[PDB]
């Protein structure tokens, strides 16, 4: 299983 | 034995040829088990090993959402990195990420990994502490600060110590007949004259899993490292791997050379000679 | 900065004339990821060729396996043909059953 999405906004680079 | 899980993400911009392509592949050791490709007719997470197929719809849709959202975010990241390096909108660029967890022989977390690169060069990496970042340059420093402000490391740590280990253990159990099976190399030594006074000795390892292997030639018990020609370990396509090592030796000195083979699947380390 | 592909051409199983096998071309160590790979039979492009999913090594370089079913004979010649931004012309590596 890959890293799940965070509860908030997925942080871009 | 010991085991690891890794996801490999690749995001590639292509100005004038649509939006950046995102691909993700998942591995346990040297076995790929999933893929996602944003360029597929109908982008979705797909099974690539038999033991993952028993996972339910819930799992496949969960993966797919993760990969769909990441596809969009990496597009933003590519825009951002082009700016951090003051690059023209004309060129194609790549962000890579590789991350996952390592377990020791008793199933415990050995360590986590989460590394990223831009155009093939180290960009930012999570330190072994899973708390702090190493940034390669002043561009990566912008990401570091953003990631520090957003408490990203805590998110990565929680995954690497939690879900990553838990799911790896599940996969190792489900695929135990292959994932926890080491197949030893089948070996032989060939002999090919190169001239009247020199011959090639080639030591072969075929059909082994996992890929990790040590193949060396010795002369009179001394390693012939600089004089050995050593090809990269290569996939056979049936899950197994192949490798060879070659040395060129004076004709008549063949019996002074020994091939040594170390592999997890061997009851004992191997010592081979040419057998006329 | 760019990295040129390494290329190996070989069979899945030890080759035996008249026996069905798989012809492999493993291209690795390259960057960026765009790459063109053909398998050739007697100098002609083979039509049904599959490849692995794009992935990469710890040094960030990419690797791909291209493959197709074939039946080796003593007279038929096989080869892999590769192009990449790093190459001025396509590079051809012949299949040698001893390599």
């Amino acid at each position: 299983l890959p890293e799940p999405l965070p509860q908030g906004q997925l942080t871009a680079y | 034995g010991s085991h690891s899980m890794r996801y490999f993400y690749t995001a590639m911009s292509r100005p004038g040829r649509g939006e950046p392509r995102f691909i993700a592949v998942g591995y346990v050791d040297d076995t790929q088990f999933v893929r996602f490709d944003s360029d597929a007719a109908s982008p979705r997470t797909e099974p690539r090993a038999p033991w993952i197929e028993q996972e339910g719809p819930e799992y496949w849709d969960r993966n797919t959402q993760i990969f769909k959202t990441n596809t969009q975010t990496y597009r933003e990241s590519l825009r951002n990195l082009r700016g951090y390096y003051n690059q023209s909108e004309a060129g194609s660029h790549i962000i890579q990420r590789m991350y996952g967890c390592d377990l020791g022989p008793d199933g415990r977390l050995l360590r986590g990994h989460d590394q990223s690169a831009y155009d093939g060069k180290d960009y930012i990496a999570l330190n072994e502490d899973l708390s702090s970042w190493t940034a390669a340059d002043t561009a990566a420093q912008i990401t570091q600060r953003k990631w520090e402000a957003a408490r990203v490391a805590e998110q990565r740590a929680a995954y690497l110590e939690g879900l990553c280990v838990e799911w790896l253990r599940r996969y190792l159990e489900n695929g135990k007949e292959t994932l926890q099976r080491a197949d030893p190399p089948k070996t032989h030594v060939t002999h090919h004259p190169v001239s009247d006074h020199e011959a090639t000795l080639r030591c072969w390892a075929l059909g082994f899993y996992p890929a990790e292997i040590t193949l060396t030639w010795q002369r009179d018990g001394e390693d012939q490292t600089q004089d050995t020609e050593l090809v990269e370990t290569r996939p056979a396509g049936d899950r197994t791997f192949q490798k060879w090592a070659a040395v060129v030796v004076p004709s008549g000195e063949e019996q002074r050379y020994t091939c040594h083979v170390q592999h997890e699947g061997l009851p004992k380390p191997l010592t081979l000679r040419w057998e006329p | 900065i760019q990295r040129t592909p390494k290329i190996q051409v070989y069979s899945r199983h030890p080759a035996e004339n008249g026996k069905s096998n798989f012809l492999n071309c493993y291209v690795s160590g390259f960057h960026p990821s765009d790459i063109e790979v053909d398998l050739l039979k007697n100098g002609e492009r083979i039509e049904k060729v599959e490849h692995s999913d794009l992935s990469f090594s710890k040094d960030w370089s990419f690797y791909l396996l291209y493959y197709t079913e074939f039946t080796p004979t003593e007279k038929d010649e096989y080869a892999c043909r590769v192009n990449h931004v790093t190459l001025s012309q396509p590079k051809i590596v012949k299949w040698d059953r001893d390599m």
